[PDB]
């Protein structure tokens, strides 16, 4: 299928309480496969999927360094941000950055991603062409002129196309296994009153992965979208995740509802009624 | 693996 | 400005009395990453648990996996606790097998 790697940062000012703390984590599509934090004991980057452990002293010291030498460059850019916003020395502030590329079926580049928050707000990002920035205000501006004057965005765009590629398929093929393993939800549909004329129905998919999925109850092969009361899926802890619909429905009418389940690992899409 | 540092200075936001 | 986070308590495997499985606290769409999350044993902290490393959504949230072993009984409840800026007293969510 489709693959993307995504590495994601996070800055966080604490004054008072030492340095700005830098935890970075990888992931290919919903499975973590690395993390680094500055507040570890001995910070080092550290596998945390089994087809990354394969991987030299050589590869996990270059992380490694990356790794230190960005933790000591974003403490600088908290600096300048605070500044560049006119914000006192005295509260907390987080610098996030999210980037990596994404594969089509045939293991091609489709685009790369680089983008900033602030406070988590849209800061900076690098446009699809790799070539351009859209910066969100006149802060912002300040750090896309640097960018521009240090040919920043040709240093990204040369990663996105080139290593983060390479990369990522080696991975896909290191883990093969379970990162191009689909895994169908397991599914059951539940029934519980409310009162003597409404009942719940509620539709279960269990240990799937990847986390993309959906779910939707129709009445009558309506959708109802706005009845329908819908959980963020959620991680079970074993790399597959859960989710659940529910509708409230006339007692005597749960045969006009049916749940409709769309996911990867799935042969057919799925028609669930509940089975008194 | 992540994006490598570039032959010159890391530039800070 | 600020986003509380969402929390939901559920196991990892369907619940069976006697069986052992895993607790999980997933708390998620807050912001800043400050927080502080404890699940409970009949109203107690349980002392060994284990979160996800830090990381967040496209939308810039974060979120966090809590999580610990645990053997559920007909009796015995279950809770996960959170306290976040957002909040002006810890907020508490129980585990409902059903949810």
């Amino acid at each position: 299928g489709s693959h993307s790697m995504r590495y994601f940062y996070t800055a966080m000012s604490r004054p008072g309480r030492g340095e700005p703390r830098f935890i970075a984590v990888g992931y290919v599509d919903d499975t973590q496969f690395v993390r680094f934090d500055s507040d570890a004991a001995s910070p080092r980057t550290e596998p945390r999927a089994p087809w990354i452990e394969q991987e030299g002293p050589e590869y996990w010291d270059r992380n490694t360094q990356i790794f230190k030498t960005n933790t000591q460059t974003y403490r600088e850019s908290l600096r300048n941000l605070r500044g560049y916003y006119n914000q006192s020395e005295a509260g907390s502030h987080i610098i996030q950055r999210m980037y990596g590329c994404d594969l089509g079926p045939d293991g091609r580049l489709l685009r790369g991603h680089d983008q900033s928050a602030y406070d988590g707000k849209d800061y900076i990002a690098l446009n699809e062409d790799l070539s351009s920035w859209t910066a969100a205000d006149t802060a912002a501006q300040i750090t896309q002129r640097k960018w521009e004057a240090a040919r920043v965005a040709e240093q990204r765009a040369a990663y996105l196309e080139g290593l983060c590629v390479e990369w990522l398929r080696r991975y896909l093929e290191n883990g093969k296994e379970t990162l191009q393993r689909a895994d169908p939800p397991k599914t059951h549909v539940t029934h519980h009153p409310v009162s003597d004329h409404e009942a719940t129905l509620r539709c279960w998919a269990l240990g799937f992965y990847p986390a993309e999925i959906t779910l939707t109850w129709q009445r009558d092969g309506e959708d109802q979208t706005q009845d329908t009361e819908l959980v963020e899926t959620r991680p079970a802890g074993d790399r597959t995740f859960q989710k659940w619909a529910a509708v409230v429905v006339p007692s005597g009418e749960e045969q006009r509802y049916t749940c409709h389940v769309q996911h990867e690992g799935l042969p057919k899409p799925l028609t669930l009624r509940w089975e008194p | 693996l992540p994006e490598p540092l570039p032959q010159g200075q890391l530039t800070a936001y | 400005i600020q986003r509380t986070p969402k929390i939901q308590v559920y196991s990892r495997h369907p619940a069976e009395n006697g069986k052992s499985n895993f607790l999980n606290c997933y708390v998620s769409g807050f912001h800043p990453s400050d927080i502080e999350v404890d699940l409970l044993k009949n109203g107690e902290r349980i002392e060994k648990v284990e979160h996800s490393d830090l990381s967040f959504s496209k939308d810039w949230s974060f979120y966090l996996l809590y999580y610990t072993e645990f053997t559920p009984t007909e009796k015995d409840e279950y809770a996960c606790r959170v306290n976040h800026v957002t909040l002006s007293q810890p907020k508490i969510v129980k585990w409902d097998r059903d949810m």
